[PDB]
């Protein structure tokens, strides 16, 4: 006691940057009459310290003056969450009776001494969240009584010691955040009591040991973010107690093992980000407990099995970024608990099944870049729980106002590159949480419902490449949160509303290829974030307003194919960031202002088909201009 | 992906009172569907338009993970901290607009690797140091501005800076 | 301390 307490008191002297408010103020009297009862963090047995608990004590120092020789009876040591720096001395293995060893969350460096292997009585080993480098010693396999080994979040290298098969009592192996190398020892598959194996986020090469079929007690197998190769061993199906299997972000090849159906407890399967090929085994429909099924970003082929209808508890089905084909079986959306259905980047065909939102809980549906056709199922129209909908790049058809209902929780929708006809329903206004409405390249006619502007939360609106008619109201100001407005390629007519002035958060304006007919608003001088403005192919009929030059941040400004007349104001020199200018196909007269030579950012100009004259100012843009950039003028020197 | 995780690092080191970065959903494959971010046909981020966003915080070294990023607009905010030298990893690059901020520290010499750079505006800041010689080797720099900043040393005309005007170096306390 | 690793969900479009 007195020898132990004085030795601890000497070790405490090593501590640096220690405040008088520390918990170790109780270390005053070395007599057992205060050592074993009033000293914080120590607990004795038969008068001798067996327990040292100094977690989260803010101690700053090293274990160089740790009294190894003075504390024979230590069995519990937890020095985690402190500022200990240095190495792990081999003297740590001298604690014969030690059962619990925790040095996690520290600033330790160096290797793990093999002397830790002679801690025969050790049950738990925690060396977590440190910067220990080197290979795990083979001698760790000597810890026959160990049950949990956690050395993750470190800088460990080399292979896993195949002597780990000798750790029969091990139930929890945590080594994930590290740089372990080489193949997985086959002996690891022969741990009888193992329950959790987390080898993820490493540099592990080679195949997955077929011996893993013997782990009938394992419920968690995390080995993602590795360089594992070969094929998934079919003996994995014998892992009948598996709850979560994650091999994502690997270099696995070959087909999915049909033996995965035998695991009736598997609720999470993450096979994505790999190179598995072939067809989906119909036996995957027999994985009864499956909740999260992710096989995305692969090279799978063939159709989805109709057996997927037997997955009655599925919630996430990730099949995107693959080479699957054929029709969608109605059983895919059989689940009433389905919430996420990602299918983009595939080669599917045919109609959507009427079971699409059977349970009324679908949130995120993704169908981009496919060959779907036919109408939207009535179950999708009435499915109010949608959040993200992505129909982009298909051949969907039907009346756009008859296809979709109301969606109070809708956030993002993209129906671009489809064959939807009809006029826009005013039902979209009730999607008060919508921030991105993108419906470009369709066959939609009619006018924009005035209620669309009462959707104040919109930040991106894209109705481009359609046949929308009518004129934009001065109520356009109601969506001032917008930053991308793409209304180009339509039959919008009338004057451009002056309410565009008040959309100050606007970044990108595209009103081109339309039938706007009167003069540009002279009040458009307050767009401090606009870097794009395309007003080309219209009928604007007067002089360019001076207020346009007050938008300092334009990079591109296209006013081509118009009826603009008058002289090009010299105040365009103020646009210091302007890179592109297109004023072609107009009736602009006068001389090109020679103050344009001072616009260093300008690179591209087109002034063709106009009524200007005089020698052009000399800048980088005018010099490299081809002969097309000056065609059809009057007297350009 | 990689680019989306990189931009997510920025999102966590900035205070966003105006909810500008709200659309930046980390669980998406790419950040190309985010607002204020634009990609090219390859789904690589090429533009970040965060000017006048009332963003306070510190820059992030993950900004060098955007190989195709051409235009970086962080101007007109209350961002503090230093400029991480890792922005020199932006192989393709046109515009660096960091002006009108509260940035401090030196100007990293690693910006000389951005040989495609055309416009660099860092004025109205708290920058301190000297102009690297490396910035004279870009040969593509057209517009330059380091006004309203306490730097030191002489104006390096090493060849490229010969075309520039004292307005680029006004109120700089250089000479 | 000790804790397991959580396989994070895949991405999305
Ligand atoms: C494991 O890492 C030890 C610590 O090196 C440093 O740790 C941090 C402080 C950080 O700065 C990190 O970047 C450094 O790498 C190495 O020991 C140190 O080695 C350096 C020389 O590299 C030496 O100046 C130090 O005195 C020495 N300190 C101690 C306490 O030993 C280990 O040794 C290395 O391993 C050799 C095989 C070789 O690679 C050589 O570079 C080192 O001596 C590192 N062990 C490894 C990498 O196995
Ligand atoms: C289906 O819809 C979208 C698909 O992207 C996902 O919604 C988004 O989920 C993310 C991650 O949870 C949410 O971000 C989080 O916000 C909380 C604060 O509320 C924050 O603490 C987290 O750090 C993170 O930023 C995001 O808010 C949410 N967006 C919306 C509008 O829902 C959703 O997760 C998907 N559901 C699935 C995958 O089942
Ligand atoms: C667009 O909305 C405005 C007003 O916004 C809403 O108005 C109410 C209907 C209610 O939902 C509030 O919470 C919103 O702020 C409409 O203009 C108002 O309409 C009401 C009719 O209930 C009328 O009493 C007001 O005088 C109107 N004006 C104002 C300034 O409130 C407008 O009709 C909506 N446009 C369309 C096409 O529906
Ligand atoms: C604390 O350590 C002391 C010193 O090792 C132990 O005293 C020894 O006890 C063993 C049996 O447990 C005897 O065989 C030795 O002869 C003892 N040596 C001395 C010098 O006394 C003591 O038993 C330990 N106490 C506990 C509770 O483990
Ligand atoms: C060692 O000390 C820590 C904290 O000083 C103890 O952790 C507490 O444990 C109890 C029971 O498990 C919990 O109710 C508390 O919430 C924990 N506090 C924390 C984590 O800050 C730990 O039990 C101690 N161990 C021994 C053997 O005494
Ligand atoms: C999709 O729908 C249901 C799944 O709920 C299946 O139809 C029957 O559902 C009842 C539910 O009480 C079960 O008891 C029956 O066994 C199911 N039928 C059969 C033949 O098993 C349907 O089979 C599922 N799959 C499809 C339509 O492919
Ligand atoms: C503004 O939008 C128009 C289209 O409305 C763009 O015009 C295109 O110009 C290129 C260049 O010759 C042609 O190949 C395309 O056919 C044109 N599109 C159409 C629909 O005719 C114009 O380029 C845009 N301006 C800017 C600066 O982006
Ligand atoms: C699982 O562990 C228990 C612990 O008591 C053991 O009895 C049983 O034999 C083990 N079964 C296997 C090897 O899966
Ligand atoms: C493990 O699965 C294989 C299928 O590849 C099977 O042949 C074998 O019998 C299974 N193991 C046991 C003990 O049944
Ligand atoms: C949609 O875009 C494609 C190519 O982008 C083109 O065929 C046309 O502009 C549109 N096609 C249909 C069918 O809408």
């Amino acid at each position: 006691t007195v020898e132990e307490a004085n030795a601890l008191l000497k070790w405490k002297s090593t501590f640096t940057n220690q405040t008088s408010s520390s918990k170790l103020s109780s270390w005053v009297n070395p007599n057992t009459s205060s050592f074993c009862t009033s000293w914080y963090g120590v607990a004795c047995s038969l008068g001798s310290i067996i327990r040292l608990n100094l977690t989260n004590t803010g101690i700053e120092g090293t274990f160089e003056d740790f009294p190894f020789s003075s504390l024979p009876n230590l069995t519990f040591v937890d020095l985690s969450m402190n500022r200990f720096s240095g190495t792990i001395s081999p003297e740590w293995g001298r604690f014969s009776k030690l059962e619990y060893f925790d040095l996690s969350i520290n600033q330790l460096v160096g290797e793990i001494p093999p002397e830790l292997g002679k801690l025969s009585n050790l049950d738990t080993l925690h060396l977590v969240e440190n910067k220990l480098n080197g290979s795990i010693p083979s001698e760790i396999g000597r810890l026959t009584k160990v049950t949990e080994i956690a050395i993750y979040d470190n800088l460990l290298t080399g292979p896993i010691p195949s002597s780990f098969g000798n750790l029969t009592k091990l139930v929890n192996l945590y080594l994930f955040i590290n740089s372990l190398s080489g193949s997985i020892p086959s002996e690891i598959g022969n741990l009888p009591n193992l329950r959790e194996l987390c080898l993820d986020r490493n540099n592990l090469t080679g195949k997955i040991p077929s011996s893993f079929g013997n782990l009938k007690n394992v419920t968690l197998l995390n080995m993602f973010e590795n360089q594992l190769s070969g094929e998934i061993p079919p003996e994995i199906g014998n892992m009948t107690a598996l709850d979560t299997l994650s091999l994502h972000t690997n270099k696995l090849t070959g087909p999915i093992p049909s033996t995965l159906g035998n695991i009736k407890t598997l609720a999470v399967l993450h096979l994505y980000l790999n190179q598995l090929n072939g067809s989906i085994p119909p036996e995957l429909g027999e994985m009864e407990s499956m909740i999260d099924l992710e096989i995305s970003e692969n090279k799978l082929t063939g159709p989805v099995p109709d057996s997927f209808g037997k997955l009655t508890a599925l919630e996430w089905l990730f099949l995107r970024d693959n080479q699957l084909s054929g029709p969608i079986p109605p059983g895919i959306a059989n689940s009433t608990e389905l919430t996420v259905l990602q299918l983009d980047t595939n080669n599917f065909t045919g109609f959507l099944p009427d079971t699409i939102c059977r349970g009324g809980k679908l949130e995120n549906l993704t169908l981009d870049d496919n060959h779907f056709e036919g109408p939207v199922p009535k179950s999708l129209r009435d499915c109010k729980s949608l959040i993200r909908v992505r129909f982009k790049g298909n051949s969907f058809s039907g009346d756009i106002s008859e296809a979709f209902g109301v969606y109070p929780t809708l956030n993002f929708i993209d129906l671009s590159n489809n064959n939807f006809h009809g006029q826009l329903s005013a039902n979209w206004e009730q999607s008060q949480k919508l921030v991105a409405f993108i419906l470009s390249n369709n066959s939609i006619t009619g006018a924009i419902p005035p209620e669309i502007w009462n959707m104040t939360q919109l930040s991106q609106l894209d109705l481009s490449s359609n046949r929308i008619t009518g004129e934009l109201p001065e109520s356009i100001s109601n969506i001032n949160r917008i930053s991308k407005l793409q209304l180009n390629g339509n039959r919008l007519s009338g004057k451009i509303p002056s309410g565009i002035r008040l959309l100050t958060n606007l970044e990108y304006l595209d009103l081109s290829s339309n039938r706007f007919s009167f003069e540009i608003p002279p009040t458009l001088n307050n767009l401090p974030r606009l870097y794009y403005m395309n007003l080309s192919r219209n009928d604007l009929d007067q002089t360019i307003p001076e207020g346009l030059t007050k938008l300092s941040q334009l990079q591109m400004l296209d006013l081509s194919y118009n009826q603009l007349d008058g002289e090009i104001s010299s105040q365009f020199r103020s646009l210091q960031n302007l890179e592109r200018l297109d004023l072609s196909h107009n009736n602009l007269s006068g001389q090109i202002p020679p103050s344009f030579k001072d616009m260093l950012a300008l690179t591209h100009v087109d002034v063709s088909h106009n009524n200007l004259q005089g020698p052009i100012p000399d800048n980088a843009a005018f010099r490299n201009a081809p002969p097309d950039a000056f065609e059809g003028n009057k007297d350009l020197c | 992906n990689a680019e989306g995780d990189a931009l997510s690092a920025l999102k966590n080191s900035l205070a966003d009172p105006n909810k500008v970065l709200q659309s930046w959903d980390a669980t998406l494959v790419t950040p190309c569907t985010w607002f204020h971010v634009t990609c090219n046909s390859d789904n690589s981020v090429t533009r970040v338009d965060l000017g006048n966003a009332n963003l306070s915080g510190q820059l992030v070294m993950q900004l060098g993970q955007l190989p195709n990023l051409q235009y970086l607009e962080l101007y007109s905010n209350n961002i503090t901290g230093t400029i991480p030298e890792q922005l020199g990893n932006l192989t393709e690059l046109v515009s660096l607009d960091l002006y009108l901020n509260n940035l401090s520290g030196p100007i990293p010499s690693t910006l000389g690797r951005l040989k495609k750079l055309r416009f660099l505006r860092l004025n109205n800041n708290s920058l301190s140091g000297e102009i690297p010689r490396s910035l004279t080797a870009v040969l593509t720099l057209q517009v330059l501005d380091l006004s309203n900043n306490p730097l030191t040393g002489d104006i390096p005309v090493n060849g490229s800076f010969s075309l520039f005007t004292p307005i680029s170096f006004a109120n700089t306390k250089l000479t | 301390e000790s804790s397991s690793s959580h396989s994070e969900r895949a991405g999305g479009r």
